[PDB]
């Protein structure tokens, strides 16, 4: 996250980190068994890390867990990133607690000018690379189909929404992929891409949940 | 350029 403050230990408990040996993308988990993150942080080996501020620093209240189960979304398409969503399945349940709860699933879209929640332990920086110890956190409001599109023409489908700032300076980055975008409550967006980081004109695109909510609970329901 | 928010980066088409 470039141009965010540090959330405060588990303020965003339904915030996971992915470890493969090193974190390498962020997810939310949406009940006990199940996280939502982003289909091309796909790959096999996942350790689901839950309970996190300090991902550098082991307290003793983390939970690691195991991916049994990473299923990409059936029309994820690595060059486009159209239908960028993945669920991951805990080989074990997690333990609910202060620390480590579900987020709630949208049940209507979220519009422009609707300030959302970024989270992650992504790169803190738009040219070269700073990686925080702990969870960092972002205000950024939907930005309209017209600006999104104006920064990205020839890639924004009805899967996507950008958010963020035209002006540059404040925006997710490599490490938060597949971590939570949360507008009033809800889980709205997937971290996913853009171009580069906090670059004026070009705000972060993320996974457009809604659009998602009944592939989701008829995919936990077969598996 | 075009880049995926994961470590590391995989590009897309831009
Ligand atoms: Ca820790």
């Amino acid at each position: 996250i470039v141009g965010g403050y540090t959330c405060g230990a588990n303020t965003v408990p339904y915030q996971v980190s992915l470890n493969s040996g090193y974190h390498f993308c962020g997810g939310s988990l949406i009940n006990s068994q199940w996280v939502v993150s982003a289909a091309h942080c796909y790959k096999s080996g996942i350790q689901v890390r839950l309970g996190e501020d300090n991902i550098n620093v082991v307290e003793g209240n983390e939970q690691f867990i195991s991916a049994s189960k990473s299923i990409v979304h059936p029309s994820y398409n690595s060059n486009t990133l159209n239908n960028d969503i993945m669920l991951i399945k805990l080989k074990s349940a997690a333990s609910l607690n202060s620390r480590v709860a579900s987020i709630s699933l949208p049940t209507s879209c979220a519009s422009a000018g609707t300030q959302c929640l970024i989270s992650g332990w992504g790169n803190t920086k738009s040219s070269g690379t700073s990686y925080p110890d702990v969870l960092k956190c972002l205000k950024a409001p939907i930005l309209s189909d017209s600006s999104c599109k104006s920064a990205y023409p020839g890639q924004i489908t009805s899967n996507m929404f950008c958010a963020g700032y035209l002006e540059g300076g404040k925006d997710s980055c490599q490490g938060d992929s597949g971590g939570p975008v949360v507008c009033s409550g809800k889980l709205q967006g997937i971290v996913s891409w853009g171009s580069g980081c906090a670059q004026k004109n070009k705000p972060g695109v993320y996974t457009k949940v809604c659009n998602y909510v009944s592939w989701i609970k008829q995919t936990i329901a077969s598996n | 350029g075009c880049w995926t928010k994961s470590i590391p980066p995989k590009p897309c088409f831009g």
